[PDB]
RNA sequence: AGAUGGUAAGGGCCCACGGUGGAUGCCUCGGCACCCGAGCCGAUGAAGGACGUGGCUACCUGCGAUAAGCCAGGGG
RNA sequence: CGGGGGGAACCUGGGGAACUGAAACAUCUCAGUACCCAGAGGAGAGGAAAGAGAAAUCGACUCCCUGAGUAGCGGCGAGCG
RNA sequence: GCUGUUGGGAAGCAGCGCCAGAGAGGGUGAAAGCCCCGUAGGCGAAAGGUGGGGGGAUAGGUGAGGGUACCCGAGUACCCCGUGGUUCGUGGAGCCAUGGGGGAAUCUGGGCGGACCACCGCCUAAGGCUAAGUACUCCGGGUGACCGAUAGCGCACCAGUACCGUGAGGGAAAGGUGAAAAGAACCCCGGGAGGGGAGUGAAAUAGAGCCUGAAACCGUGGGCUUACAAGCAGUCACGGCCCCGCAAGGGGUUGUGGCGUGCCUAUUGAAGCAUGAGCCGGCGACUCACGGUCGUGGGCGAGCUUAAGCCGUUGAGGCGGAGGCGUAGGGAAACCGAGUCCGAACAGGGCGCAAGCGGGCCGCACGCGGCCCGCAAAGUCCGCGGCCGUGGACCCGAAACCGGG
RNA sequence: AGCUGGGGCUAGGAGUGAAAAGCUAACCGAGCCCGGAGAUAGCUGGUUCUCCCCGAAAUGACUUUAGGGUCAGCCUCAGGC
RNA sequence: GGUGGAGCCUGGGAGUGAGGGCGCGAGCGAUAACGUCCGCGUCCGAGCGCGGGAACAACCGAGACCGCCAGCUAAGGCCCC
RNA sequence: GGGAUGACCCCAGGCGGUAGGGGAGCGUUCCCGAUGCCGAUGAAGGCCGACCCGCGAGGGCGGCUGGAGGUAAGGGAAGUG
RNA sequence: GACCCGGUGAAAUUGAACUGGCCGUGAAGAUGCGGCCUACCCGUGGCAGGACGAAAAGACCCCGUGGAGCUUUACUGCAGC
RNA sequence: GGGGCCUGACUGCGAGGCCUGCAAGCCGAGCAGGGGCGAAAGCCGGGCCUAGUGAACCGGUGGUCCCGUGUGGAAGGGCCA
């Protein structure tokens, strides 16, 4: 038998060419250029999936800060109230209360800074 | 090459597909002649058969048949026994079978 | 038994070991990654370093033979009456070779251990101590060959 | 093709039943000029290891 | 005093359709191996060729100034 | 009457390397290999014992399996056989 | 073996039959034992080779004692010197060959049995001839877990050509319309080439280096997007725009903002201003053979097992015990032997051996005999797999050596 | 000791050389072609699909050895304890 | 005490025998070198995977099986970027 | 440890990794399976696919092209990516 | 000649480019890392500082138990005498 | 350091260890043979101790029971030194 290359190659090749659509220049017309670019795309994602998770913690904290500051206090003290008080709740993500329910948020602050008095 | 010859003529027996004849009324070396001899035996053509008889006259017929696999006694192997669903053997080709096995 | 199923047992492992691809034994080809393993090394059954092999040990076997050749000689293959108590009646070489030991291995001695059966044992020579066991019923054929 | 036994080895070391390689003690074919009987005497046979393993591999056909 | 839209000479990414090109599949008048068979030609001029031969004929085959053919036997 | 010249491999005879191997390298190896030359044929060579070698043995020669990597040969090296 | 049916076209699907010593295979508009060529099976030569396979013909050979003592292959045997052959390399070196010197004999001879000598044996040199069994494949045929146009011979095709070289020599590329030429009348633009209709075809993005027609690469059209910008070209997060959906939701694009030092190789260390690569497609590197050694699947075990070849097939197997491993080891060897070697040593010591059983089950002898089993005491045989050895042994690559021209 | 046409001889360890190791068919401290040959290359380079478990070394001895090897060290797989 | 991808015995297959920074104890050097040689340890090698250190193999933190628009921290930070 | 051996569920640990050891898979070509089965209502190949199964290599399935070959399970070989 | 227009129309090079400066850093000489500075998009004719620019697997040096030419009271042979 | 006898600077072994990749190197009680010195106990297998050295292969002299290429004996070997 003579296992000539034939079909096999040409298939895996246009398989990477597909993953590589929308790239600049040859990054999408060359298997090689593609192959590479993809590897980078491989880790850039992987890393950013973990970054994304830290990305949004920032978004939230900055907001959370800006909200309970125009009210009366800082973010350092605010998270210590919701902690000494015992309200292991909010979760910087759900602190969108500062965006939606200011009346509900303001409540937390008041029962937060009060955790100190 | 023997324990494996006997064992093949074993799973042909337990299945029942084994069967040894002795006579061949419609012989004379004609297919039309043979084709009948089967029906009046249990060989409809639904089970590829292996013919192993030391009588050329009989082969003459069985030969040109699809579901039929001619042969001869001395040439009793395992590859044919297995490739064929039902096995038929004469008492003379069977006579040697054992002389070969033990 | 159906035709398409006599299948190889549970260990025919045709799994060879191709060493070319990304994962598995690969690239530098499953093994090697240095040099002097590219088409051959020296041995090592007996070679290299460049030093005294280990051929520093000398030849004892004093008699590696002159040039005419090895000298023709009667070859004695001793047997144990231990392995001899497998059959009864007449015990002579020929019925011995085609049976167990010797196989044209020239002459036949006889010694062994264990209990000996009280019969006839046609041999070329008997071991002293292992012959006192035949002093408890048995035969004693000697010489022969001409 | 076939394998050739190593006469060099075959001529100087004997292989025993347990599969052990045994050869004379090296150090007395002439050294001497005075070596306290003890030395010059103390010379029967001996072994090796990882080394006799290498031998047997050359005395194949001669088992 | 203020602000986000818009222009595309050209370029980029995606989709469509062609072009260039001749991979892949499928083909097989060819090759490859092994086993049988069979095994010499020549001064009666061999092997291998030059030229030439067709009504018109570049070349290949084919023959040989009897020139893609001549006699005769068989065969269809 | 014959020869001359040709013929893929094969064949016999007359000549006959080196690289390599020895982890350098002279003996040794490669090797009577490649190659040149002569001859012969569908084969060629060999062939009826001034043989073998230890058996009151065997009985042309060619060829295969064994003997056998034996017996030995060997800078007793490599390796040959 | 015809018919109906689908279709451009049946052999497809369908109804009912039939031949078969012939259901190999090829072709026919697609896929058919029964339509065409074939196949199994059975005949055939006036001519030319082949030809004891079978009988003749002759050639030619045909006899035993007892006496002599006439012949038994010459520059030879033989010895010495120089070499070659053999496993034999100077070795204890015989044997066989022979260049040189010397140099017999005719069986009471002479050669040989590995120096030599003595016994005991073997064979007749110096003249030829000699079938069959063995080796090879230009050509012919036959099969293929052989290739399929970068493969396979260098050549599937007008190739040892074209082309290159003074020469020896080197040495290419290049296959495919369709079932059928039915290969496109004529008309329109044009000098032509090309094309647009008409026309053939089931198909013309099958229209003539024309099946398939991939990727690189080059264009037209359209959607998203960019002229205050900064980058291994992406990734993540929002947002605008276009787009298929009944919708949760999903695509394509890219405006912001976050994070990012190509691939490979070699390296203590490479984004590296180290190596390699223009891009795509195809060719492209750990194999086989025989030994060996471990593992492992089976066969059988006081054993296991065949090799060449012979009768059988022609995808069928048997037979064949020459022989090989195993059953005992120690010693240099004679040799002894569960021992043996060293030794004076019923000191010591070095290699050695001492090898079984859970028990299925059973003659119902109150015996575990003892089959069998894991497979052994213990091993062998085949398979498969790892590594080793000899081979060009993972693939490319020298400068160089040698031989004939 | 001129230059030149035509006709001829000399060649690979060889020729020829008013001598440079110059010339010997556009690269001569040993021409070219084919062959031995798939020379040897302890060197450079290259070495193809996926997934899973474990995971080194760059030290010691010796080596015409020093960027190569052999044994040990360190890793892994199977069995045992 | 210690059940750990600890050990110990037999066997198959290995790769590695060019190391590097740092700390500590020495030699060499000039108590010069991103120097050089040993020793104990560590890390990179192979963790150029992630955080801090502006950037940065080996310094501080810490051994990355996958996914999460959830939380506590290490080093290092909390005026803006 | 379950143990109606139930390789189907529970309890607790492990899972960065180069040279390398080891373990299971995917695809290619050819072979038995085959006088069988897919097929012109459309083979292999090709072109798309945001859909389906696998961690992956891959595999299905649908539309278009294309116009004649293709070949399951289960295995077997090797010019196998 | 170069430059503009009509006609024909190459080449080495070429990982892919969306390819600025400065301090610094980094395998010690960065368009590509960090900080800051600049900077609308695209060409045409010029200049040669950088892309450790092109070309040539450094001609120097070392290494290889590599190769060749040459020498001699190196070894060992041979032609010749 | 002096003296008297002496030759144990023994033959055949060697339990058990130091050291170590290999092979080497080193220590050694104890048993037997036959001895020295001592009343005896006992000590003596060279030297107060650590350097004073060289695998194998090839050969030479002794010895010796081993092999002696058809037999006897040789040639030639083997073993111990």
């Amino acid at each position: 038998p003579r296992a000539k290359t034939g079909v096999v190659r040409r298939r895996k090749h246009k398989k990477i060419l597909k993953l590589a659509k929308g790239y600049w220049g040859l990054r999408s017309k060359s298997f090689r250029k593609a192959r590479e670019t993809l590897f980078a795309a491989g880790n850039y994602a992987y890393a950013h999936r973990k970054r994304r998770k830290r990305d949004f913690r920032r978004l939230w904290i900055v907001r959370i800060n800006a909200a309970c500051r125009q009210h009366g206090l800082n973010y350092s003290t605010f998270i210590h109230g919701l902690k000494k008080a015992g309200i292991e709740v909010d979760r910087k993500n759900l602190a969108d209360l500062a965006v939606r329910e200011p009346q509900v948020f303001a409540e937390l602050v008041e029962r937060a800074k009060a955790a100190q008095g | 090459r023997k324990k494996g010859l006997a064992m093949a003529v074993a799973d042909r027996a337990r299945e029942g597909k084994l069967l040894l004849v002795e006579a061949f009324a419609g012989v004379n070396g004609k297919t039309k002649e043979f084709l009948a001899w089967a029906k009046e035996a249990g060989l409809d053509g639904s089970e590829s058969v292996l013919l192993v008889t030391g009588n050329e006259l009989v082969r003459r017929a069985a030969r040109n048949l699809p579901w039929v696999v001619t042969l001869a006694p001395e040439g009793l192997n395992v590859y044919d026994i297995v490739r064929t669903e039902r096995l038929v053997m004469d008492l003379d080709a069977w006579e040697v079978f054992q002389n070969r096995i033990g | 038994d159906l035709r398409p199923n006599p299948g190889a047992n549970k260990r025919r492992k045709r799994v060879g070991r191709g060493p070319g691809s990304g994962h598995g034994k690969t690239a530098t080809r499953g093994h090697k990654g240095q040099k002097s393993r590219s088409g051959g090394l020296k041995d090592p059954r007996r070679f290299e370093g460049g030093r005294s092999t280990t051929l520093m040990r000398l030849p004892k076997r004093g008699m590696q033979g002159q040039v005419p050749g090895e000298i023709k000689r009667p070859r004695y293959q001793g047997v144990n009456l231990k392995d001899l108590a497998r059959f009864e009646g007449e015990v002579t070489p020929e019925l011995l070779v085609r049976a167990g030991l010797l196989k044209k291995g020239y002459r036949l001695k006889i010694l062994g251990e264990g209990e000996a059966k009280p019969l006839k044992v046609v041999a070329h020579a008997f071991s002293k101590s292992a012959l006192e066991k035949l002093k408890a019923a048995g035969g004693e054929p000697v010489l022969l060959e001409a | 093709p076939k394998m050739k036994t190593h006469k060099g080895a075959k001529k100087r070391v004997k292989i025993t039943a347990s599969g052990k390689v045994v050869a004379m003690k090296t150090g007395k074919r002439h050294l001497n000029w005075q070596k306290s009987g003890k030395e010059i005497r103390q010379k029967g046979r001996k072994f090796v290891l990882a080394k006799p393993e290498a031998e047997r591999i050359k005395l194949l056909l001669p088992y």
